RNA sequence: AGUUCUCUUUUCUUUGUGAAGGGCAGGGCGCCCUGGAAUGGGUUCGCCCCGAGAGAGGGGCCCGUGCCUUGGAAAGCGUCGCGGUUCCGGCGGCGUCCGGUGAGCUCUCGCUGGCCCUUGAAAAUCCGGGGGAGAGGGUGUAAAUCUCGCGCCGGGCCGUACCCAUAUCCGCAGCAGGUCUCCAAGGUGAACAGCCUCUGGCAUGUUGGAACAAUGUAGGUAAGGGAAGUCGGCAAGCCGGAUCCGUAACUUCGGGAUAAGGAUUGGCUCUAAGGGCUGGCAGCCGACUUAGAACUGGUGCGGACCAGGGGAAUCCGACUGU
RNA sequence: CGCCGUUCCGAAGGGACGGGCGAUGGCCUCCGUUGCCCUCAGCCGAUCGAAAGGGAGUCGGGUUCAGAUCCCCGAAUCCG
């Protein structure tokens, strides 16, 4: 697995601060 | 959620600290239901938890200064503080001293510059420090073969 | 001897976002020999780009994480770090990849 | 750098609790326990100071 | 384990009554047979590949022989 | 500790299974005064002495 | 994998092989054989060794935890990539490489020495030797016998979790106390000192918010003076590392002694000296030291940390120890 | 009640290669076993006393929510 993918996940985590009360449960959405 | 386990089941599968443990923030209830090594190691193949790099401690600063102490900077009187003994025992500089002296003799003694005489005597002399180091030896042994070569001459 | 190198760049240009004439003439100039980047030793080591293929080859001792270190520096310099990604893909080769997203 | 444990509940560093350092197939150091040295025979004469020889120590 | 250096003495050690299966391990530069027998596994390396075809072919019934992959 | 005695560790067990709630169909029984064990023991609180 | 505005062939991580058997390095020998040594020789950091046999040759034995090999690549790990029920010891590609160095630290083996009006366990248990009571068969399908190589069967009982300590133990408690150990990275440095950092760990020690009065507790600074304060220099302060020079009274001649007292200390660019391997020379390697010189900064340089104030006397007790 | 004492005021050995007499057995052939006798016999102190002293012999890999040098896989070893 890529190291980087824990800069991008740690970024699109951070961009919740716009979205607060309907933040996504799963991103991965399929399945 | 609460992911105490999880952090400690990884953390484990891994071999690496909690420290080093990444959950990730947009998966926290997949990870959530993940209540054993089997699923650990599955989120693990997944991409969901990820083990970080170390921190960088990079030595390149203290390479970089060990060059330069090498050419002899940052080394004088106002970089010192043990003793010039603690820095560099005499015992140890004697040692390496009678060990390069006595080899020398001994290939000079095999190879037959010198006789066993000869040795015995320069032997004693090197223990007795009346040699610094090789060179001054060896000039002093080519100044006795010298005197021995004139006196089998006229002899 | 001879060592051959060679980087594959094949997945972005034919996405158009990098021309590989371009990077060949990047590593012409950058490439150091003995500290040296310009005239590449004298010929010592030798540059041939193919279709979407770059190659390297020499005849002193070349180290080939050095085309990554220069590859990587490239791609930093025009902005594809964030998309792209370097990757072995045998003993002798380097290509460039996407990251998985989305 | 790894740092070691006792692989056995004798805490103390006593003649019988003697180690060696081991690297192993899966790439780590352990300790393994070893055995004491044994000693050749001494000379029934009680004068030789030396031990015998051609016997397993 | 044990190290046998001749075909002779492996094919004694594989007809023993307590031998019990045939490992034979495929490596690039030698193959490998070996025995299990009730003490020890005894090994036979053959750096010759048809002399390696030839032992597996001549091999004693009855003895379980299973090829490494 | 570790190192223990079958003597002590079969008192330790004894000292465990007394250490529960009473079952709750003993209130209803007819002529019940418990309302709880009151033998109750806390590692912390209380030491077994032995 | 990180950085890349400039520079950095850069920085970080990582880059295995168990027991037991075999083989071989290496280390040790107060072990043997030849021989007979003064123009005495051999030899260590020191020693120490020889006509009761040195040097020099040729052997033998002991330990080999080191390397190769069977183990064993099939496992493990790194990375890239595919599947699956997807809670598979899932499946494949590549790799797991080559050298150097050290008064380095930790452990261990060995050699040799010093100290004692101190001489530094016992037993279970195992083994060799001396002896030769005996037994074995009459030339064989040979016997007694075997500490050799294989093969066969078994190893019952009790303990085993976790804490092991600024919260699992003892102090009435999650108590700044007490409580036996093992492993032990980089930098600076004499250093297991202090100061910063990696691995690993934590959330400031049984609460938070807002203020910044007095009096505190803990740290600092202070013109001029410099003990005038006080029972008393209590407290604080000065000195401090290292290099070079220099060092009195007295003395039980060991000391006193870091006496006392001075100078120097950065950074940078150089010079000289101090070795190893291979074939008074040539070549290739190398590891930290010491000394000297130029230049240089607003005289600042043991720049933080670490780190003795000193002298002249009197009383008591020799001292170290309690 | 007990205490002192631990080899000291003790007939302190229940053992053994071998041999001889019987009683039994079994792969009844000839070998076991057993009882008695003969012969031989220092240890001289019952017993307790250490999870740091003495004391044969297990290592690698995997595996759990929590156990593993103990489970599984592999390879060994000591003792009887
Ligand atoms: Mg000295
Ligand atoms: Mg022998
Ligand atoms: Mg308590
Ligand atoms: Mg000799
Ligand atoms: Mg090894
Ligand atoms: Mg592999
Ligand atoms: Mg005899
Ligand atoms: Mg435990
Ligand atoms: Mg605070
Ligand atoms: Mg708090
Ligand atoms: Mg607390
Ligand atoms: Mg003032
Ligand atoms: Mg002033
Ligand atoms: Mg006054
Ligand atoms: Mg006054
Ligand atoms: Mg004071
Ligand atoms: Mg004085
Ligand atoms: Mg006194
Ligand atoms: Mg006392
Ligand atoms: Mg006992
Ligand atoms: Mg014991
Ligand atoms: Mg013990
Ligand atoms: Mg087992
Ligand atoms: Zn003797």
């Amino acid at each position: 697995v890529a190291k980087q993918r824990i800069r991008m996940a740690n970024e699109k985590h951070s961009k919740n601060i716009t979205q607060r009360g309907n933040v996504a449960k799963t991103s991965r959405n399929a399945p | 959620s609460m992911l105490r386990l999880q952090k400690r089941l990884a953390s484990s599968v891994l071999r690496c600290g909690k420290k080093k443990v990444w959950l990730d923030p947009n998966e926290t209830n997949e990870i959530a239901n993940a209540n054993s090594r089997q699923q650990i190691r599955k989120l693990i193949k997944d991409g969901l938890i990820i083990r970080k790099p170390v921190t960088v401690h990079s030595r390149a600063r203290c390479r970089k200064n060990t060059l330069a102490r090498r050419k002899g900077r940052h080394m004088g009187i106002g970089k010192r503080k043990g003793t010039a003994n603690a820095r560099m025992p005499e015992k140890v500089t004697w040692m390496r001293r009678m060990r390069i002296l006595r080899r020398l003799l001994r290939r000079y003694r095999e190879s037959k510059k010198i006789d066993r005489h000869m040795y015995h005597s320069l032997y004693l002399k090197v223990k007795g420090n009346v040699f610094k180091n090789k060179r001054i030896l060896m000039e002093h042994i080519h100044k006795l073969k010298a005197d021995k070569a004139r006196k089998k001459l006229l002899a | 001897q001879l060592l051959k190198f060679t980087l594959d760049c094949t997945h972005p240009v034919e996405d158009g976002i990098m021309d590989a004439a371009n990077f060949e003439q990047f590593l012409q100039e950058r490439i150091k020999v003995n500290g040296k980047a310009g005239n590449l030793g004298g010929g010592v080591v030798s540059l041939e780009r193919s279709k979407s293929k770059i190659t390297v080859t020499s005849e002193v001792p070349f180290s080939k994480r050095y085309l990554k270190y220069l590859t990587k520096k490239y791609l930093k310099k025009n902005n594809l770090r964030d998309w792209l990604r370097v990757v072995a893909n045998t003993k002798e080769s380097y290509e460039l990849r996407y990251f998985q997203i989305n | 750098v790894q740092r070691l444990t006792y692989r056995r509940r004798l805490s103390y560093n006593t003649a019988s609790n003697k180690t060696r350092l081991s690297r192993t197939p899966g790439n780590r150091i352990v300790y393994l326990y070893t055995k004491k040295v044994g000693k050749a025979p001494k000379s029934a004469c009680g004068v030789c100071p030396g031990r015998l020889r051609g016997v397993r120590a | 384990p044990r190290k046998i250096e001749e075909i002779k003495d492996f094919l004694l050690t594989a007809r023993r009554k307590d031998a019990k299966s045939v490992k034979i391990k495929k490596n690039k530069d030698n193959v490998k047979f070996k025995v299990r027998c009730s003490r020890y596994l005894y090994t036979l390396v053959i750096t010759d590949k048809e002399k390696a075809e030839k032992l597996k072919q001549s091999l004693p019934p009855g003895l379980a022989v299973k090829e490494l992959k | 500790s570790s190192h223990k005695t079958f003597r002590i560790k079969r008192f330790l067990a004894k000292k465990q299974k007394q250490n529960r709630p009473i079952p709750q169909w003993i209130w209803m029984k007819t002529g019940n005064k418990i309302r709880y064990n009151s033998k109750r023991r806390h590692w912390r609180r209380t030491k077994l002495g032995l």
